């Protein structure tokens, strides 16, 4: 097996999600089905899916195009809020593990109020007082530190409580903050927003209290260039600092498009992967709505291929992933007729790479991933899922497992693909078609016979029999192994009343009779073998039938005319033997008949055959 | 391995400066196939040899013989191309009209016509036959009586030793000259030319060709039981064994 522990667990989860859609059940939450395995690994992966769920848990317009949802200002706004809510909660967990040694340890004693937690967080991260703080303290801590880390944790209420106990010190900041907490989308009114920004810009552009600076332009979304590096030293603190500063419809203003493009264009992977920590960059792209970038990026880490494919599937089963129309493009690209700030993922190629790894010895699991390509076609029109099953069968040669083995008793035990579509007639011909083009007739027959395509089964069975008609049928020979399959196809084609056009069909049952004629001839059962050839009315034995038999030879399958030479000789040698054992006249007359027939028929080795036939007739007299 | 050999010919034919080596090797290759009677094999090679090879090449003992051998081989092939046509025809004789005993007066007339049309076709199927018999015969005498030293027999005697080829040329004579004789006998007998059948015993025994040395003792007797058969039909006609009027 080519699948690692983690990859295998995901496969099982994707089998469920397929079993549900294959039986018409409720469309379960894919993101939940993937996070179910994440908990079996380190929290590096669990915290990823947590971000994936929260970033995709946005009210969408079902049955709407992918590009439309992702271009709409409506959806683009909720992404920023879902990310901020993740950066705030994520930071809140950092504040817990900073005070208590373990999340469990914090829980048993009880998670304290965000206010008392933050206070018990300031104790550690600033034990001694910084001399540059302003506006005094509140219950033993600087008022601005409390406000910042409370807003950072996302509890505006806890921050407003701090403000209520410092009404005299904070001046007019109270009426401004109380408006920020009330107004939605973390934005103030243009009039009041103007009043505070100008005040900050007036004489507080450079204040000795960094926490004061941070809060002001987090509330006013100002000084976008100043990264407030004094307080936002971590990467998440930067993302959170900026997403609280982005704006929507000219100076000192930043928008999501600029920010998202500004980040990866100027400070690409190189900047965010110098510490050899891959998820850091992924979180930067995913929490900025650049899902295709983050997916391709994370898909290149050979250790995190599994995770990047699935986060792509989630975005794909939620009409959020922007697929690349052309299949000839690179993995990541920007369509020419699209804005430059969005990118597109060649989803078809993405799955095709992941599959090649475990498609060789783990076919069942491969199909589960090929199903997601059911909705796509190629330039030639083939259904992508169907084509992927053809290529996977041509390579793996797993016919019984994937296509269903058709035993020699008339049964068709369904295969693994039967689960996904009930119309399995084309691919069985596709797979049968190539194997036919590769001279693998004995297989192409079994495959065509699996799809009950007798036109092709009998055609190929005619080719495999004609060479072996006069041969000696011996144990385990190529004659027995082909005759016995032909008879197993004759019964199942009569018991089920199946037949190809009379040309293909007539020749097929005719060869089977001839194969019996030589099997009796090679055994010495001369009398019995003579009777068979007489029924077939293939070789004339009375002079009257020569005219009609000669005309019939003209339109009989060349697979029959080929073996005419051996038939005449065996029949002659049959009469020849019976002569040495009135009757003499009758054999003599029949001997003549064979000669005149052979004389009027142009066929294989007519030279040596016509001569031998005449000699055997002379010895009779 | 058939293709390996028939394919090495196009490589030697491509370069006109090696036409003498292309022919020589073409001969060898066709000598192996002839011993197996692979005539479509031998001929598929025979066409690859440009039809104007002989003209251009113009002489070492190895080139005089290979030119002769090539034509010998063509004389042999053409003696099988025309026989298989002739033989194919011998086996396509117009069939007698079918009889409908107790006929209606309708079936009586359809049959008076089918019987009169057949008595036109059988005349032409002797017509086409005679012309395919006159032609296949000529070819069989071009091989059997090959001009200037017999078939597959070098005229040039100053080449360097090639036991493989030389013994391949003796063999080809012992496989194919008994076999061409027996065919010609079958052609002469099939067309009722019995007097001439018996005159195969002059051709063979002849000291001019010494064809009888290419025969095994068994093959001889067989040819002698073939001629005694033509003789019979000559008695049935009222003539002596050899076809001459009984005075």
């Amino acid at each position: 097996s080519s699948l690692d522990n983690i990859e295998m667990a995901y496969a099982r989860q994707i089998y469920i999600y397929n079993e549900k859609i294959v039986n018409g059940h409720l469309q379960p939450n894919l993101v939940d089905l993937c996070a179910s395995v994440a908990e079996l690994d380190d929290k590096s992966i669990s915290d990823m899916w947590t971000m994936v769920k929260q970033m995709t848990d946005v009210l969408l317009t079902p049955a709407t195009d992918a590009l439309k949802n992702r271009s709409s200002v409506e959806v683009r706004m909720e992404f920023v809020r879902q990310a901020l809510a993740y950066l705030e909660q994520s930071y809140k967990n950092y504040t817990l593990v900073t005070v208590f040694g373990n999340l469990h340890q914090a829980q048993l004693g009880g998670v304290p109020g965000t206010y008392q937690l933050v206070r018990s967080f300031l104790n550690i991260k600033l034990p001694a007082p910084l001399p540059g703080l302003q506006d005094g303290e509140v219950e033993g801590h600087p008022v601005w530190a409390l406000i910042y880390y409370c807003m950072r944790c996302g509890d505006l209420l806890a921050a407003s409580q701090v403000v209520n106990r410092a009404q005299h010190q904070l001046g007019e900041f109270k009426t401004w903050f109380q408006e920020y907490m009330n107004s939605k989308d973390r934005r103030l009114s243009p009039a009041t927003e103007n009043k505070l920004r100008l005040h900050y810009r007036r004489a507080l552009r450079n204040n000795t209290d960094p926490y004061k600076r941070a809060v002001y332009c987090i509330i006013g979304r100002c000084d976008v260039t100043d990264n407030q590096s004094e307080v936002a030293d971590k990467t998440e603190d930067y993302l959170w600092l900026k997403l609280n500063q982005v704006c929507f419809d000219p100076q000192d203003r930043l928008t999501l498009s600029q920010f998202q493009k500004q980040l990866l264009e100027d400070y690409g992977e190189s900047h965010f992967t110098v510490n050899q920590q891959p998820f850091l960059y992924f979180q930067v792209l995913f929490l900025t709505a650049q899902f295709e970038a983050a997916v391709a990026f994370l898909f290149r880490m050979e250790r995190l291929r599994c995770h990047a494919v699935h986060v792509a599937l989630v975005l794909f089963e939620l009409k959020l992933l922007l697929k690349s129309s052309g299949q000839s493009a690179q993995l990541l690209s920007h369509e020419p007729g699209d804005p430059p700030c969005l990118r597109r993922l060649n989803f078809v190629r993405l799955l095709m790479l992941y599959t090649r790894k475990f498609e060789s010895t783990d076919p069942r699991e491969a199909l589960q991933y090929f199903y997601f390509l059911r909705d796509e076609k190629d330039s030639q029109g083939e259904n992508m899922f169907l084509r992927c099953v053809s290529e996977l069968v041509i390579e793996s040669r797993e016919f019984d497992m994937i296509l269903g083995k058709l035993e020699n008793d008339g049964s068709r035990k369904p295969g693994v693909i039967d689960k996904f579509t009930s119309d399995t007639k084309p691919i069985i011909n596709k797979v049968a078609s190539v194997a036919e083009n590769k001279g693998l007739f004995e297989e192409a027959a079994k495959l065509y016979d699996l799809a009950k395509n007798a036109d092709k089964v009998l055609e190929l069975m005619n080719k495999l029999l004609s060479p072996v008609v006069p041969q000696i049928s011996a144990p385990q020979s190529n004659k027995e192994r082909l005759k016995n399959m032909a008879l197993s196809i004759a019964e199942r084609y009569r018991a089920q009343g199946i037949s190809a056009n009379k040309f293909v069909d007539s020749t097929f049952y005719l060869l089977l009779d001839l194969i019996t004629f030589f099997d009796e001839y090679h055994s010495g059962h001369i009398d019995r073998a003579f009777d068979i050839i007489e029924r077939l009315k293939l070789v004339p034995l009375n002079q009257e039938s020569v005219e009609e038999r000669v005309a019939a030879f003209r339109n009989f399958s060349d697979e029959i005319r080929h073996n005419l030479s051996e038939v005449l000789l065996a029949t002659m040698n049959i009469l020849f033997t019976q002569f040495k054992r009135d009757r003499d006249s009758q054999l003599r007359s029949q001997a003549r008949t064979l000669i005149t027939f052979a004389g009027m028929i142009p066929y294989r080795t007519s030279g040596d055959t016509n001569a031998r036939l005449v000699q055997m007739e002379v010895l009779m007299n | 391995e058939d293709r390996l050999k028939i394919d090495v010919i196009d490589w030697l034919v491509f370069d006109p400066a090696q036409r003498a080596e292309a022919l020589k090797q073409g001969n060898a290759i066709m000598r192996k196939f002839l011993a197996s009677k692979k005539h479509e094999a031998a001929k598929e090679v025979f066409v690859k040899i440009p039809q104007d090879s002989i003209a251009e090449i113009y002489l070492p003992a190895e080139d005089d013989n290979a030119i002769r051998e090539h034509l010998c081989i063509r004389a042999y092939l053409e003696a099988h191309e025309t026989f298989n046509e002739w033989f194919k025809h011998m086996n396509s004789v117009p069939q007698k009209p079918a009889l409908i005993p107790q006929p209606t007066f309708t079936e009586k007339v359809a049959h008076e016509h089918k019987e009169k049309k057949y008595e036109m076709d059988f005349g032409i199927w002797k017509g086409h036959l005679d012309a395919l018999t006159a032609d296949v015969k000529e070819k069989m005498y071009n091989v059997l009586l090959f001009v200037d030293g017999g078939w597959m027999v070098d005229v040039r005697e100053d080449a360097k030793e090639d036991h493989e080829r030389t013994h391949q040329m003796v063999l080809l004579r012992k496989l194919c000259l008994p076999m061409l004789c027996f065919l010609l006998h079958t052609i002469l007998h099939s067309t009722g030319q019995y007097q001439e059948c018996l005159q195969l015993a002059d051709m063979v025994s002849s000291e001019r060709h010494k064809l009888y040395l290419v025969f095994s003792k068994e093959e001889l007797r067989k040819l002698l039981q073939k001629l005694r058969e033509s003789s019979l039909m000559l008695l049935d006609q009222g003539l002596d064994p050899l076809g001459y009027e009984i005075q």
